[PDB]
RNA sequence: UGAGCCUUGAUGUGUAGGAUAGGUGGGAGGCUUUGAAGUGUGGACGCCAGUCUGCAUGGAGCCGACCUUGAAAUACCACC
């Protein structure tokens, strides 16, 4: 053994593959990769980035959110993703764009906003 | 007690266990072990109860052995302060500070002590190094340095050893050849044992002396009992 | 499932170098079962040229000190 190296020659997991789950809500985006069962790795915020509800909620936001998130599982050795959004907000490809130009591969993007057979009286904003 | 390693393996069908003989066969078994065609230098190693870590607090000296060691005599000193020319008449094969460094380093490597002053030590171990911390050199921080050279070279080409122990329980010192009979061994054993005795820390134990063995130059060691007034295996 | 002391296997922090100067202290080219050296190559270590390590392998053979990385050395023993 010599002295080590300046920046990691290593990288402690190697899963290749995950999921970006996006929740592109009315008010903010909140972007988060997780690993193809579901359990979160780790997650990042467009309200978290010095925004409020009023700037929060942009695709701009958002794609800061993506950067911040496609960051937080660097560790975990995952590249490869597919994406999955849901929710109104605009946080649904300015995202995707950044989240790709942070060195990821993505290869599909699907929604999974829930949609009714009818279904329960909706909430209220504006009064409408 | 013998290691093997890839770098030297000739003592592999010469010894053959990591055990411990009274010495009237640890000295027997060790003339099989002797791998070089010349008979080599023998020391002792003499493991010790300290439980010191600070350097002032292990013990440190030297003292003068009363046979031989098959040691060669020539002798080293670092010095920028103290009598350069009466420590190389005092019997002193090499003396400097810069290029000493090189010049104990190479061709025969059987120095009796290699001499710092206190005047030079700075550039011995501290800012400057001469050999690298390694047992050939004269210790950076405890007294196995002093500013009368040439006093501590007519000492040196009287067979004398250096001892001191830093962070673990090894004092090694030359103690004969591998020729020797268990009693001329035994005597300079005993010499020894008076000299860290009288040269003995505060934080050293009553049963001062762990454990015992002999080892030659090219060659394995073995173990033995004796400590005398010492041993833990008694 | 957490921690230490110690013994040992692996491993060595003063950085770099072709590479791997933990300390302390001694010391130097060696066979009769085996092989290091060194080449090739898996492992390890890491800097990408190498060593450390095992095997193919030399086994009448071979690594230091010159040279060199560096303030400074480097067969190879023993100890912790």
């Amino acid at each position: 053994a010599k002295a080590p190296i300046r920046a990691r020659k290593r990288v402690r997991k190697q899963v290749s593959d995950g999921v970006a789950h996006i929740h592109a809500s009315f008010n903010n985006t909140i972007v988060t990769i997780t690993d193809r069962q579901g359990n979160a790795l780790g997650w990042a915020t467009a309200g978290g980035s010095g925004f409020r509800g009023s700037r929060k909620s942009t695709p701009f936001a958002a794609q800061v959110a993506a950067e911040r998130c496609a960051d937080a599982v660097k560790e975990y050795g995952i590249k490869n993703l597919e994406v999955m959004v849901k929710g109104p907000g605009p946080g649904r490809e300015s995202t995707i764009r950044a989240l790709n130009a942070a060195g990821f591969r993505i290869t599909n993007i699907t929604d999974v906003t829930p949609i009714p057979h009818n279904g329960c009286r909706p909430p209220k904003k504006r009064r409408v | 007690m013998a290691k093997l390693t890839k770098r030297m393996r000739v003592i592999r069908e010469k010894v053959d266990a990591t055990k411990q003989y009274d010495i009237n066969e640890a000295i027997a078994l060790l003339k099989e072990l002797a791998t070089a065609k010349f008979v080599e230098s023998v020391d002792v190693a003499v493991n010790l109860g300290i439980d010191a870590r600070k350097s002032d607090q292990n013990v440190r000296g030297a003292t003068v052995l009363p046979h031989g060691t098959g040691r060669s005599v020539r002798v080293a000193v670092f010095t920028q302060g103290a009598n350069a020319e009466a420590a190389k008449a005092a019997g002193a094969e090499l003396v400097g500070m810069e290029d000493l460094a090189d010049q104990i380093k190479k061709g025969e490597m059987n120095f009796d002590v290699v001499i710092a002053s206190p005047d030079a030590m700075r550039v011995v171990g501290q800012l400057g190094q001469v050999l690298g911390p390694r047992g050939l050199m004269p210790n950076p921080k405890v007294g196995t340095v002093t500013p009368n050279v040439a006093e501590a070279v007519k000492n040196a080409k009287a067979g004398q050893v250096r001892y001191r122990n830093d962070k673990n329980g090894i004092i090694h010192t030359t103690i004969g050849k591998v020729d020797f009979d268990a009693d001329k061994l035994k005597e300079n054993l005993e010499a020894l044992l008076v000299a860290l005795k009288k040269a003995k820390p505060t934080q050293a134990k009553g049963v001062y002396i762990k454990k015992v063995s002999i080892s030659t130059t090219m060659g394995a060691g073995v173990a033995v009992d004796q400590a005398g007034l010492s041993a833990s295996v008694n």
